[PDB]
């Protein structure tokens, strides 16, 4: 069945550099049209959008985060890989892995997980 | 950022209410593919709303949409406590690809 | 008459990727049985219009050859497909002979080849020396100069690539959506005709 699932860890040092992993279950990322975004949404406040994934190889980073963020893929192995830097205490959120399409911005929400940054 | 929403909204059970996002001309104002969600406490977000006025399979007919000239609004009837929970708003965007709407939780009595 | 093989529609209609418009490919269908119902059962077809033949007697007629050319193109140019017309994309890229005959086949496609801020991998060609007589693919991409002084090595002042880039978005109004485009072509009763429509012979 389509399952989308977050794996990382929860304490990350300021110096240290987030990262994280989303496996799905239930079709191809190679499929043309299929792209993978991922989504932040701190506490206290709304959710985010970090970046998205393309099949062949496109890449869209959020507007003010061009320099921090890096996505990748991996087919083989059915996992999207999520790495960014320079944390900051702010950053402490929710984080989710969907699936995204042209007509409709994102169809399936994974559960996410709960990141904070601290000593 | 230039996109809000209502802090929040309360109806009674078995009243119509509405639920409004708004946003600028420039950025969203006539554009297409709005969507609608809805977060349930400590629960995956789901899709309600894809498109203006249309639902995906496991229909629930009751919602509604509905786009006017620089906002739109989703409207339920027939209130219960499970409809109690955040929701949001969303929409293209031509300076950025996001939505941040703020998401106004809904309340019954 | 004794042959009674569908032929490959589906395998041009639902094929997944189109080519570029300057490049684009050519399928020719022989020896296999039409039909020409499940063609129309697609609905929102933006344009479905036949120049020699007329649509609704197209199931009792033998084609010595059928050739079918699909690729995609702006929405505003989609008029630029008919014979005779003129333009930037009928006299660089794919133009028609005066007295073809077939049906030209068109829809709007903005919900699959678009991308969420431009799709860079779709080209067409916009400098060119001559207009190309009909029916002619031309795929160098040699460095055009424009001034007289010649050019060389690397493009630059008044050296141009002859190519450029399409850039496909949700957010854009009706008329730059990515519309997909396919063209049929036969001739009619002069030989041993290959395909064939079911026959009361």
């Amino acid at each position: 069945q389509i399952t989308l699932k977050e794996s990382g860890p929860t304490l990350v040092k300021p110096t240290q550099t987030l990262t994280l992993t989303c496996n799905f279950s239930g079709f191809s990322l190679n499929t043309y049209g299929v792209g993978v975004g991922w989504i932040r949404q701190p506490p206290g406040k709304a959710l985010e959008w970090l970046a998205l994934i393309y099949w062949d190889g496109d890449e869209r980073y959020g507007p003010f985060f061009k320099n921090k963020v890096t996505i990748a893929k991996d087919t083989s192995k059915n996992q999207v890989v999520l790495t960014m830097t320079n944390m900051d205490p702010v950053d402490t959120a929710t984080y989710y892995c969907a699936r995204h399409l042209i007509p409709t911005i994102f169809d399936y929400w994974g559960q996410g997980t709960l990141v904070t940054v601290s000593s | 950022s230039a996109l809000t929403q209502p802090a929040s909204v309360s109806g009674s059970p078995g009243q119509s209410i509405t639920i409004s996002c708004t946003g600028t001309s420039s950025d969203v104002g006539g554009s297409n593919y709005v969507s609608w969600y809805q977060h349930h406490p400590d629960r995956a977000p789901k899709l309600l709303i894809y498109e203006v006025t249309n639902r995906p399979s496991g229909v629930s007919n009751r919602f509604s949409g509905s786009k006017s000239a620089n906002t739109a609004s989703l409207t339920i009837s027939g209130l219960q406590a499970e409809d109690e929970a955040d929701y949001y708003c969303s929409s293209y965007t031509t300076t950025s690809t996001h939505i941040l709407f703020g998401g106004g939780t809904k309340l019954t009595v | 008459p004794n042959i009674t093989n569908l032929c490959p529609f589906d395998e041009v209609f639902n094929a997944t990727r189109f080519a570029s418009v300057y490049a684009w490919n050519r399928k020719r269908i022989s020896n296999c049985v039409a039909d020409y119902s499940v063609l129309y059962n697609l609905a929102p077809f933006f344009t479905f219009k036949c120049y020699g033949v007329s649509p609704t007697k197209l199931n009792d007629l033998c084609f010595t050859n059928v050739y079918a050319d699909s690729f995609v193109i702006r929405g505003d140019e989609v008029r630029q497909i008919a014979p005779g017309q003129t333009g930037n994309i009928a006299d660089y890229n794919y133009k028609l002979p005066d007295d073809f005959t077939g049906c030209v086949i068109a829809w709007n496609s903005n919900k699959l080849d678009s991308k969420v801020s431009g799709n860079y991998n779709y080209l067409y060609r916009l400098f060119r020396k001559s207009n190309l007589k009909p029916f002619e693919r031309d795929i160098s991409t040699e460095i055009y100069q424009a001034g007289n002084k010649p050019c060389n090595g690397v493009a630059g002042f008044n050296c141009y690539f002859p190519l450029r880039s399409y850039s496909f978005r949700p957010t854009y109004g009706v008329g730059h959506q990515p519309y997909r485009v396919v063209v049929l072509s036969f001739e009619l009763l002069h030989a041993p005709a290959t395909v064939c429509g079911p026959k009361k012979s």
